[PDB]
């Protein structure tokens, strides 16, 4: 129960430590919302670009 | 006279906190941007009626545009030449990197008017600025050359 | 011009879905009908704050019209003749049981007209009607002969 | 000006509360119609020494009218047309049966009033009626199509 | 408990059974308010004509 | 002056669902709402406003925020008998109270501030019973003391 603890934290810390640096790194790109930028493929996580 | 005739044109939404118009939601480039810390109500109904959560960061909330002002929105250009953009309270120009008006423009009520070319385009948000010496200064959000959107913020930046 | 004149003087209210008018509804004859499927605030405190359930199968809600809106709701007669029966979007007659009226009349944010006569006589309110060929066909929902609330529906009918 | 004109000439009485009128005792048809809750004296000795119990199901009083004032009061038709109906404070019509007049009638100190065709005829007199909306409702004591004396009124009338 | 369960199933059934068709029957005549028909006498539980 | 001044002041009515029912004035530093007038109001700086009752006089009070401080209907606390004005007329009596000519409104009009040419605030309506010819009208006001009273002929009005 521990270790599942301790995935529980590495999860939920996961969780915020990627999906707010994954609502940023969308935000400093769409919101301009041209954007070219291909390197999204750093998360994958928040997706579709302009065709740019 | 482009400053006020444009301007009053253009579709900016005050922020009334219980009445007190403490910034402008803007609706820009599809999205819209409230400046986040001020809070209160919006007139339209497409807009007061939205929940959204936080750019904060940059303090701002996002998109929440319904489809029906969509197809006439602020279109803009990231960039900028060091131009004279217009608003309610006059212009501004700065040559590198910011945004600097003449002094008196006012930082309370006034975080969130749209930065508009005299061609209309939008490229910056007021966020605040100090006074520097003779001129005010202006904190903004605005856009990368690349097209990033980022904030520009001279120290002890101002209240919304 | 009775089809503008008269009609800008009656009582109907457009129901806003956050600000966007999809039905109007019409005072008629005591109690309200509000396109049911039609959803949204209404521009009035004593029909805004007004609970109503169904009439399913007809698609339309009721009323509870208090007593500060009454008394020329729309007074008609439940009949028709085939009449010149005129609102905002032209006039309508035909001979049987129905309603048609020239191509392009909108029944997307329209449905909810009350079809008054040029004397300003209730026969039916919108509910749709495709083309039929020519002609724009209108469902509605009237009166029977015998004065029984019915609704006229062509096949393939409209949204409102 | 059969409205004033024809009324003032007929032999209605007011029902003077310690001077205070509440309502209008109407001869009609043979008999007296005083309306029941209107209570007070009278202004005719012919109808101030006459005794009255309840029609208290319609809530009025009856006649005993004596003869002296028969051979003419207020003839009347049972039926009514859609009918401009008048009398002091104005018109009522009504399509099928009940009875509404513009706002700011008056149901106060007024309940009495025989409701009198321009040629002259009751086929109704006042209950009251609430405001209902620009106009003004009338509740009433009128008679069937078979002459069956019934009353009608809306929910919630007025007082006398 | 089952014939009394199936007493509330007949209950709610009749109840929307006849307050839908309680509903109905006069949806079709009070709405349309003057609604000359004596055949009230079917449901007498949506009730009081306009003496007509 | 009785409209001039009155319509330049910043009195505010109380909607109750869009009935006015009263009018909450702002009156040196404290705003006095009449407490049995319910509703909304046209001022979010006073209508997001959580104020508690003083039952004993049926108001409330302020907690009147500070952009509206330095000029809010400043006033004296005694009376002369003055032609004291407003919206509905004029106000004059000799002792101890105010009455007014016949139909000043009894109804949707408790809360007017009582105000002199001058244009000081020494009452407001609470409401107050036809007195034959004339109307009364029962008040709050202030002593000459100072102290804030209620004058209360019998039956009064609602608001």
């Amino acid at each position: 129960c521990t270790c599942v603890a301790i995935i529980m934290v590495s999860c939920v810390t996961s969780v915020w430590l990627l999906c707010r640096t994954r609502n940023l790194c969308i935000t400093p790109y769409k919101l301009a919302p041209n954007a070219q930028v291909p390197i999204l493929l750093a998360l994958l996580c928040c997706i579709k670009p302009t065709r740019a | 006279q482009r400053m006020c005739m444009k301007l009053e044109s253009d579709k900016t939404f005050p922020i009334m906190l219980n009445g007190q118009v403490n910034g402008y939601a803007c609706v820009v480039g599809g999205r819209v941007f409230k400046p986040l810390h001020v809070e209160g109500r919006i007139d339209n109904e497409q807009l007061a009626a939205i929940k959204l959560k936080k750019a904060s960061i940059y303090d701002l909330e996002y998109g929440d545009v319904p489809q029906c002002m969509k197809s006439d929105t602020l279109q803009y250009t990231s960039d900028k030449p060091p131009g004279f953009y217009n608003w309610h309270h006059g212009a501004v120009q700065y040559e590198n990197n910011r945004f600097t008006v003449p002094r008196g423009v006012g930082g309370k009520g006034d975080s969130g008017r749209p930065i508009l070319d005299n061609k209309g385009r939008v490229v910056a948000i007021v966020l605040g600025g100090v006074n520097e010496g003779s001129r005010t200064a202006l904190s903004v959000v605005t856009w990368n050359q690349k097209g990033v959107t980022v904030k520009d913020t001279p120290e002890g930046s101002e209240p919304w």
